[PDB]
């Protein structure tokens, strides 16, 4: 019943919303449900399907909501935070890893240390284990796997553990070992840049941040600093390269920025709403058609961006840029085409040049209190010079290069100002007529991109041959990607 | 390193040697006087402790009883060290510093718990009661399981690998023991060790886990609850066999490390017979696979009885159902690999595993199991030829090689028919065999050119590229070889790869003909004669594959329920009964390729190569090519006899390998006529054979092999001459008479001689029984095995029986007493002499003529009495109206009494082999048979008459086995030998022996998993005694004690035939069923699993009418509601037919089933 | 020839220094090396090459460090490289490595999260490998129904354990040969779980179906346990009980694999809160 009304009081009216007064019970309901089937787990048997289900629903749902992760984030509530991590591992291995196996096979109390370890056990389980469909998951059922990585995102980003979560495993081994410090005795500091120039403990701190989001602004600057202070053992570069990419890319998740347990990035179609709707006739077609289109949701659409089982909870990361997601059933027909039914990951025609448009007031920002501008400026000055060796530059590497484009490409949906985007595609310009062209693992970045900056700047004429010149020059490529991303660009 | 006080002495009588010689080396080396105090290291460095640890080890292996004895013999000083120290203490090892040492104190715990098992008999519960005893040390046989388990946890990765090597010693023990829960652990510990980075901890599990017996191992998970939950609750289960088989053997074959894939594929062959698999035909559940085993060896009885390649089979084979699809489930889980192998490891090792597994298990034998005759998987291993990278490494693409010929060598029978290749007849195999066919000529075309060192039409390949990248890596193999002196290295790449391309190629030409090979006849001799000087034993044997191809004389050109009872018992003796019922009763081009063969045989030492020339020489002279154009000077014949000088003196290395061949060729050539000129006569080949035999060298290997070929020429296909050296060689096979292989000679010859000359046949007969006979008495017979004793088992039933009518001589020769009893080889001679013959007595002659000579011949009841027994045991040589039934049947039961008490007290290694352990259970298994059948046939009624008065009396002045004494020695082989103890079983009811205290014991009635074996007899002997009141239905108190205790086990044992018919005798009687209904509601909450439930209404379906109100109750009180709908509708439509079959019946009798008030 | 010896140098270079992304452009141009060269064989191989290292790519960005900015443009370049070397191989015959590269890609697919194509991909490779290894098409049909089940394409992996089982008893006889007899007794369990979950009517019912509901309303080999318990089930959820499935889904738990347990779990979830409805 519990779990049924979170999952859709986030579009109730606002007196049916969750009251401030009963936030701690619930916390306290969500933390005793999951106690009482690992204590069922422990004496009788495992408990019923439908009782786990009901039991992680509401774990998965109440980590969700803004007012009762707060509660169970709270000093007040670490017992309670600590329980749920030792119930949600104790479930997960109780179910998935055998006796005699390992789940990854190769001053404060005991339990915090060990919770903390607990959750950067399953974070990196997340992976093999609970990663769907893959050969390590065949032990875990699948109404339990994306069930279990929802809920442990969310607890992962507890301020008890997230510290301690985002160092490596390959940091703990080597001689750091700060003294941790804080309200609650685990807020370790944030790794120093020297270890990250080593290969593969940078892909294991990417891993960490990419998993686990941001929790406020602080986190966001703090990432952001240490990713900039390693890029400056090209493998290092282009690691960082991606790694900021994705971090930038993070901010644009609509309902939650930096929640992955909450969110999805924006989404904004090159469709605009239908006339033949809201007519007479159209409005009894949009009655009935939602009912055909509410079970195709639930029949097809791969639920990236719903963890529970509730079938009626599908919804667009459509924002109603003008603000507030657009409900789904007013996007009957919007969505892009060319995006799988409920897929929600990130693809190159992610918003269209309207939006970019609107809202932004051109002519042919800070999302959740981040500076999104002060950061996408800085990647397209600091890529520009690197990109364009004006000077003796040593030739800098094809693999850095076309990352950087790559890079460059999927930051161009947060580019705010029209000086952005004119600047990116003069830089672009400019490295076609150096690079040599026999290159088809770049094109398939640049031309996107290419395409996609003169889009914004009106298609005008001193523009427009050279975009034209080049889609039909890489429409007749071998590289089939190339042709893909030639397409978008069209 | 300093004793402190008395020890003992090494000469000393009240206590074994290794008793002091392990106090010795602790108090040496190991211990102080004081407790838990290891020695400091600077006294004694950790070498010395480390290899005085493997002292005591070694020394409790033989000697468990001495790990117990206090440290000091006589207790020092109280005051300096207050309390007496025990050599149990040298276990504090197990927290050594240095990884040696750790490993050392986990291998004496591995030793130690095998040792005290296997010396307990598994009855640990006595056997470290009397030592807690005898010594007052307080060590549990549990401690070091805790050790064991911390050990295999070590940092270091040499002490892991000790504590692995412990485990395998002790694993297998713990299982079959009281302690199984245990050995079940210490698997699921070890099975961590396979991500390691230590090569040598892999192999070692990989060697651990092949011990494993997984029939035992299903059963004890199948009855273990707590332990599937492991230390996390976890709610599946264990599924040990899916994780060793998958996670850790087949995933080791994808290890990056060789020697690791090659040790996971031979730990594969072996697991392929010990795996257990739910469903199964020949097997139910675990406990019927595990009697299968032990039954397939005690109880194995014993009897006897143009040349295809090594891997055809057209003659049906009788496979067993149940390891077939052992060995297809295994071999479908490589093949699973081999399509989704991403690396070339797993390739490589896959490959390597099916290679091997064509080796143990032949494809054309278990078609059925290498997925149906059968190809296979022949397009997959042909796929990885061809491609670019997987022929380049040469060890895997041999294992291919060999691999793919097997399996199209596997469809032969059934895919020949009497173009290209017109003799295959089912054309979707011949792109195959082509393909391989011209693949195995190019490789050798390849090996030509590296051999002759000359730079690269069917074996052609300078215009492939991935054959030129093949001749590089061959070129260099070679060249490494050519630079080295090695000659005794049997793993040189080049050298294996080439032999097995010449031994696929061998292979395959059977399935060819001269049609599709006479025009590439000749490429294949120049690429030999390039490659003989390498392989010239499988060049040769090419050779002859090319002759009966070219000659047509290869195969091508040449075609045309099971449950315990039924296992234990009643298989074994239907066959034992049965086998006593039937006792009563082009060639031009060849030649520059034989002389070099003949050259070499003369130069070379390698009795491989030249026992192959002689066999090449024997078919050349088969097809009738002319001799004398091969031996132009007889030189190689003068060779040939030149050559027995030293095989005769002991000059020759090998000369057992080449006697067999020489002879046989030269018999052979006895035939052939150099113009009117013999080459050689069978009076000088016999001539040979007697210097053979009258040298000093043992005639198992020289004589008797020497004979075969003679006696399988005169005596099978060959008269004024020829009758004169038929008797010579009778004579001579008169002499080696006591070999059991010179029998099936005499076998053979007699049943010849039964078809030419009967009255012959009639006196050899008299002639051989009037020899062997006498010798039986002296045991001078060598029939202290299986084999022996079976060939001499049908040697009685092929002599003429006019030379055993007179039982005169049989009863001389058995009613004998041996030299002495304190040899088991003198004890097994004389057992083994006494069953050849009591066979004969129960099967060739009547009770009555048996009895009545034995009058005669005063035979006496003590000839061997328990006076004569403990007499012959120390080595020293030196009435009334006994009817003659009591004198045969105390002989009988004496003999069970030696075969009792000397297995079950005799030493596994100190005192007996292992073979001769074997050897006894088996002659115990054939006597108890024996027994059985006299007692049970009713053909021998005074006998069976006399056992059973004699069964019930006790010992004469206790000089005979009384019935307690050999129960007692059969009550504890429950856990070693159940076979056995269920043969005893059925022997103690043919002799109406129903009293309770023999069998509420066995049948463990109720007045820690538990072993296995006391599994086998607790079901057995039930379904023995079931069967016996199925013959005793008006014994009212055989039948009602059954059901009152053991209800329970008749439901689930319900599908065996006897339980089957005492069910059906129990629902006939109405007091019975009435008894059945009664102990079911006394006993209803273990009939609640959903297998048991189902088992019970069966049962509990046509039971007695007149019980119909009293089955109805308990329907509807406590069967009918149960969570499983589909044993609630069974128990509805069961209560409806009661009710229906009620008010169909007389009114006052259905009134009387159902009361009102119960209704 | 000299120069596809070059191009791989340098992909073994560049993949020694881990870009692997120009690795396997180098591995695609010594495939085209080896395409001026006619050389079938070694053009495979590259072109297996290469794909595998666009999916290793594709890996690293989705598995290793899961880049939300990756969009699965590796993958486009796996896929066509491995549909070439595909091509390739059929053109030269050889369809069991076809089958294999399929099983690869299907593989690759089924862990980077789209059931879908790579049911599809397993499909595919099962077709290819059915004329000639029967055993290992029934495997790849095992991959691609448990990987329907992942798109929750129900109906679609009832088809192919019907066919799986259809293809098991005539290829593997009667009485199996064990190593089709568990893939007979998955078939039998997962289509009796199917059949229970979807419930088709009279008009779907084929005739393979209704004889298997027929079966469980004697046990050919499955335990006897698990027959007894899949007939309460069978029965349970004829007559609309849901107490009786609740104490069978908690029974059969153990017996069963993941994928079954799921499969008893939707039909319990069916059960008690029937799809469709809107509510």
């Amino acid at each position: 019943a519990l779990a049924q009304y979170l999952v859709v009081v986030s579009k109730l009216p606002s007196h049916l919303h969750l009251p401030p007064e009963k936030e701690k019970d619930i916390v306290k309901f969500v933390v005793a449900t999951l106690e009482a089937l690992s204590w069922h787990l422990i004496h009788e048997q495992i408990p019923l399907s439908l009782d786990l289900q009901a039991g992680l629903d509401c774990c998965c749902l109440a980590l969700q909501l803004p007012g009762l992760w707060s509660v169970v984030s709270s000093t007040e509530f670490v017992t309670h935070a600590c329980s749920l991590i030792y119930c949600v591992h104790f479930i997960l291995e109780a179910v998935a890893v055998q006796p005699g196996e390992q789940l990854l096979s190769p001053q404060n109390p005991k339990y915090i240390t060990a919770a903390c370890e607990m959750v950067a056990e399953m974070v990196e389980s997340l992976q093999s284990v609970l990663a769907l469909g893959h050969k390590r998951n065949s032990g875990v059922p699948a109404f339990l796997t994306p069930l279990l990585r929802n809920i442990i995102i969310s607890l992962a980003r507890l301020p008890l553990v997230n510290s301690y979560t985002r160092v490596p495993p390959l940091v703990w081994k080597l001689g750091w070992s700060p003294k941790p410090g804080g309200d609650f005795g685990t807020a370790f500091p944030e790794i120093p840049v020297e270890f990250l120039q080593e290969k593969e403990v940078f892909k294991e701190f990417i891993y960490r941040i990419n998993t686990l989001g941001w929790t406020s602004r602080t986190q966001f600057e703090e990432t952001w600093a240490t990713l900039l202070g390693v890029l400056v053992r090209t493998q290092i570069n282009v690691l960082a390269v991606q790694a900021i990419t994705s971090l930038v890319l993070s901010a644009m998740t609509v309902p939650v920025a930096g929640n992955p347990a909450v969110s999805c990035l924006e989404q904004q179609p090159r469709n605009k709403p239908l006339k033949a709707l809201d007519t007479r006739f159209g409005r009894k077609l949009s009655i009935i058609r939602g009912i055909v289109e509410q079970e195709i949701q639930a029949m097809v659409s791969k639920r990236e961006n719903i963890a529970t089982h509730h079938l009626y909870q599908a919804w667009d990361p459509v924002p109603s840029l003008s603000g507030a997601l657009i409900s789904h059933e007013k996007l009957l027909l919007q969505i892009n085409p060319e995006r799988e039914l409920g897929s929600m990951s990130y693809k190159l025609g992610q918003v269209s040049i309207h939006s970019v448009w609107l809202g932004n007031s051109i002519t042919p920002k800070h999302r959740a209190g981040v500076d999104i501008h002060s950061c996408s400026q800085f990647l397209l000055e600091l890529y520009s010079r690197w990109i364009l060796p004006s000077s003796s530059a040593r030739r800098t590497p094809a693999i850095l290069i076309s990352e950087v484009v790559r890079s460059l490409l999927v930051v161009s949906d947060l580019f705010t100002e029209r000086n952005q985007f004119e600047l990116m595609y003069v830089t672009l310009t400019e490295l076609r007529r150096v690079h040599p062209s026999e290159d088809e693992i770049l094109a398939q970045y640049l031309v996107p991109a290419t395409c996609k900056a003169a889009a914004v700047l009106g298609m005008d004429k001193a523009v427009a041959e050279p975009v034209s010149r080049l889609l039909e020059s890489t429409l007749r490529s071998s590289h089939l990607p190339s042709r893909v991303g030639a397409l978008h660009g069209v | 390193c300093r004793i402190k006080g008395d020890i003992g002495q090494s000469t000393d009588d009240d206590s074994a040697p290794l008793v002091h010689c392990v106090r010795l080396l602790s108090a040496s080396f190991l211990l102080t006087g004081g407790k838990n105090v290891l020695v400091p290291d600077r006294d004694v460095r950790v070498s010395v402790k480390a290899l005085a640890l493997s002292c005591v080890g070694a020394a409790v292996a033989l000697h468990p009883e001495s790990f117990f004895s206090k440290l000091y013999k006589v207790p020092l000083d109280t005051t300096e060290y207050p309390e007496e120290q025990y050599v149990s203490d040298i276990l504090n090892y197990i927290d050594h510093g240095d990884p040696q040492v750790r490993g050392a104190t986990a291998i004496l715990c591995g030793t130690l718990i095998c040792s005290i098992l296997s010396r307990s008999r598994f009855h640990v519960g006595d056997w470290m009661g009397t030592i807690r005893t005898l010594t007052g040390n307080t060590f549990s046989l549990a401690d070091c399981i805790p050790l064991l388990r911390k050990t295999l946890k070590d940092e270091s990765s040499v002490t892991c690998k000790l504590a692995c090597t412990a485990v395998r010693n002790c694993v297998m023990s713990l299982c079959s023991s009281s302690y199984s829960e245990l050995g079940l652990q210490l698997i699921i510990d070890v099975l961590t060790l396979r991500n390691s980075s230590y090569w040598l901890v892999r192999t070692e599990l990989l060697e651990t886990l092949a011990e494993i017996d997984f029939r035992l191992v299903s059963f004890l998970e199948a009855k273990a609850e707590n332990l599937h939950r492991g230390a996390h609750h976890y709610t599946g289960l264990l599924k040990l066999q899916e994780r060793v088989l998958n996670n850790v053997v087949i995933h080791l074959l994808g290890d990056e490390d060789p020697r690791v894939r090659h040790v996971a594929a031979a730990s594969l062959i072996r697991l392929v017979p010990k795996l257990f698999y739910k469903c199964d035909q020949g097997q139910a559940d675990p406990v019927v696979a595990v009697a299968r085993d032990q039954s397939s060896v005690y109880l194995k009885l014993l009897m006897h009885e143009t040349r295809i390649y090594r891997g055809y089979n057209l003659l049906p084979s009788i496979t067993d159902v149940t390891m077939e699809n052992n060995l297809s489930r295994v071999i479908a889980a490589v093949s699973h690999e081999l399509i989704t192998s991403t690396t070339r490891a797993l390739t490589f090792g896959c490959c390597e595993a099916l290679c091997l597994l064509s080796t143990a298990f032949p494809v054309c034998i278990w078609s059925l199991g290498w997925h149906c005759c059968t190809v296979g998987m022949a397009t997959m291993i042909l796929t990885l030829l061809s491609s670019a990278w997987f022929p380049l490494d040469l060890s895997a693409h041999q294992d291919a090689l060999i691999l793919a010929g097997n399996l199209l060598a596997a469809s032969a029978p059934k895919s020949l028919r009497s173009e290209v290749w017109p003799a295959l007849g089912d054309r979707a195999l011949v792109p195959m065999v082509e393909q391989l066919f011209s693949h195995l000529l190019k490789v050798i075309n390849i090996c030509a050119h590296v051999l002759d060192d000359v730079a690269p039409s069917l074996g052609s390949f300078y215009h492939l590229p991935s054959y030129l990248k093949l001749h590089d890596v061959l070129k260099a193999t070679h060249a490494n070889y050519k630079v080295t002196l090695d000659l005794q290295n049997s793993t040189e790449k080049f050298g294996g790869f080439l032999r097995s391309a010449l031994d696929v190629l061998s292979q395959i030409l059977e399935l060819a003909t001269l049609q599709d090979i006479g025009k590439c006849v000749e490429e294949i001799l120049g690429y030999l004669k390039s490659c003989f000087s390498r392989e010239p034993m499988m060049a040769t044997v090419c050779v002859q594959q090319l002759l009966k191809t070219l000659f047509g004389t290869n195969l091508a050109s040449q075609f045309d329920r099971p449950g315990l009872y039924h296992y234990c018992f009643m298989a074994p003796y239907t066959h034992f009964t049965q086998a006593l019922a039937d006792a009563s009763l082009h060639i031009r081009l060849f030649e520059p390729l034989v002389i070099k063969a003949l050259k070499q045989y003369t130069t070379t030492t390698c009795v491989q190569l030249q026992k192959q020339v002689l066999d090449l020489l024997a078919q050349l002279v088969q097809l009738r090519v002319n001799y004398c154009l091969l031996d132009s000077d007889q030189v190689f014949i003068g060779f040939v006899l030149k050559q027995f000088e030293y095989i005769e003196v002991g000059q020759f290395r090998e000369s057992e390998a080449i006697i067999p061949n020489i002879f046989f060729f030269l018999v052979l050539l006895s035939y052939e006529r150099y113009h009117s000129k013999q080459i050689i006569g069978i009076p000088k080949i016999i001539q040979l054979c007697d210097g053979i035999m009258a040298s000093g060298r043992k005639a198992v290997t020289h004589a008797i092999p020497a004979l075969q070929p003679i006696v399988h020429d005169l005596f099978v296909l060959r008269g004024k001459e020829l009758e004169t050296q038929k008797e010579v060689v009778v004579s001579m096979l008169l002499r080696l008479i006591q070999y059991h292989q010179v029998l099936e000679m005499f076998i053979l010859v007699l049943q010849q001689c039964h078809k030419e000359n009967e009255d012959k046949w009639k006196r050899l007969s008299r002639q051989i029984a009037d020899i062997i006979l006498p010798m039986l008495a002296k045991q001078q017979m060598h029939i202290d095995s299986h084999e022996a004793l079976g060939v001499l088992n049908t040697l009685f039933e092929i002599l003429a029986p006019s030379s055993l009518r007179p039982v005169d001589m049989l009863l001389r020769s058995m009613f004998v007493t041996p030299n002495t009893m304190a040899s088991v080889s003198t004890v097994q001679l004389w057992i083994s002499g006494i069953l050849a013959i009591l066979r004969v007595l129960i099967s060739q002659s009547t009770e009555d003529i048996v009895l009545s000579r034995i009058q005669e011949l005063s035979f006496s009841p003590y000839l061997i009495s328990c006076t004569v027994i403990n007499r012959l045991r120390d080595g020293d040589s030196t009435q009334i109206k006994n009817l003659p039934e009591e004198t045969f049947s105390r002989f009988l039961l004496q003999l069970v009494g030696i075969l009792l008490e000397d297995i079950v007290t005799k030493q596994l290694k100190v005192e007996m082999s292992e073979q001769q352990h074997t050897f006894y259970c088996q002659e115990l298994g054939t006597l108890l048979m024996c027994l059985i059948h006299i007692f049970k046939s009713g053909m021998f009624r005074r006998i069976t008459a006399a056992a059973t008065r004699l069964f019930r009396s006790d010992g004469c002045g206790g000089s005979f086995y009384t019935l307690d004494s050999l129960n007692l020695r059969a009550r504890s082989m429950i856990t070693t030998h159940p076979a056995l103890v269920l043969l005893w079983c059925q022997i103690l009811l043919l002799v109406n022996h129903t009293d309770y205290r023999w069998w509420a014991e066995v049948q463990q009635t109720p007045k820690k998993l538990g072993m296995c074996n006391r599994e086998i007899v607790r079901r057995g002997a039930l379904i023995l005694f079931c069967d016996y009141v199925c013959q005793n239905l008006h014994d009212s108190e055989h039948l009602t004690w059954l059901i009152v205790n053991h209800i329970q086990d008749l439901i689930s044992l319900s599908h065996e035939p006897p339980v089957q018919d005492f069910i059906s005798a129990v629902h006939r009687n109405s007091a019975a069923s009435g008894l059945f209904i009664q102990a079911i509601q006394s006993r209803c909450e273990n009939l609640s699993t959903p297998t048991m439930l189902k088992k019970t209404l069966q049962c509990l379906e046509g039971i007695h009418l007149s019980q119909s109100g009293a089955v109805l109750t308990l329907y509807v009180d406590r069967l009918l509601c149960t969570p499983f709908r589909v044993l609630a509708r069974m128990v509805d439509i069961l209560a409806c037919r009661r009710v229906e079959m009620l008010l169909a019946a007389n009114l006052q009798s259905s009134m009387a089933q159902l009361p009102m008030e119960e209704l | 020839a000299e120069a596809g010896e070059q191009f791989g140098q340098l992909g073994r270079e560049l993949r020694a220094q881990e870009c692997l992304p120009y690795a396997a452009w180098c591995q695609l141009a010594v495939a085209r090396c080896q395409q001026a060269l006619f050389h079938g064989p070694g053009e495979a191989l590259a072109l297996t090459e290469a794909a595998r290292l666009f999916l290793r790519q594709e890996r690293d960005a989705r598995q290793r460090l899961v880049c939300p900015a990756a969009y699965g443009e590796p993958l486009q370049a796996a896929a066509s490289a491995l549909g070439a070397a595909v091509r390739l191989h059929l053109e030269l015959g050889q369809p069991a490595a076809a089958a294999a590269l399929c099983l690869e890609l299907a593989a690759a697919l089924r862990d980077l999260g789209q059931p879908a194509a790579a049911a599809g991909h397993f499909q595919r490779a099962a077709q290819l490998q059915l004329p000639q290894l029967p055993l290992a098409a029934l495997q790849a049909l095992g991959e691609a129904a448990s990987c329907q089940l992942l798109a929750r394409d129900y109906t679609g992996a009832l088809a192919v354990f019907t066919r799986m089982q259809r293809l098991a008893r005539e290829h593997g006889s009667p009485a199996a040969l064990g190593a089709f007899s568990d893939v007979l007794v998955r078939c039998e369990v997962s289509r009796v779980l199917l059949l229970l979950l979807l419930q088709p009517p009279p008009a779907k019912l084929l005739p393979e179906h209704a004889q298997t509901l027929e079966k469980y309303s004697s046990s050919g080999q499955l335990p006897e346990e698990l027959f007894l318990l899949l007939q309460s089930l069978v029965m349970a959820t004829h007559e609309k009980d849901t107490e009786a499935i609740k104490s069978l889904q908690v029974e059969m738990w153990p017996l069963l694999t993941a994928e079954q347990n799921h499969l008893l779990h939707l039909v319990l979830q069916e059960t008690i809160s029937p799809s469709g409805q809107g509510v």
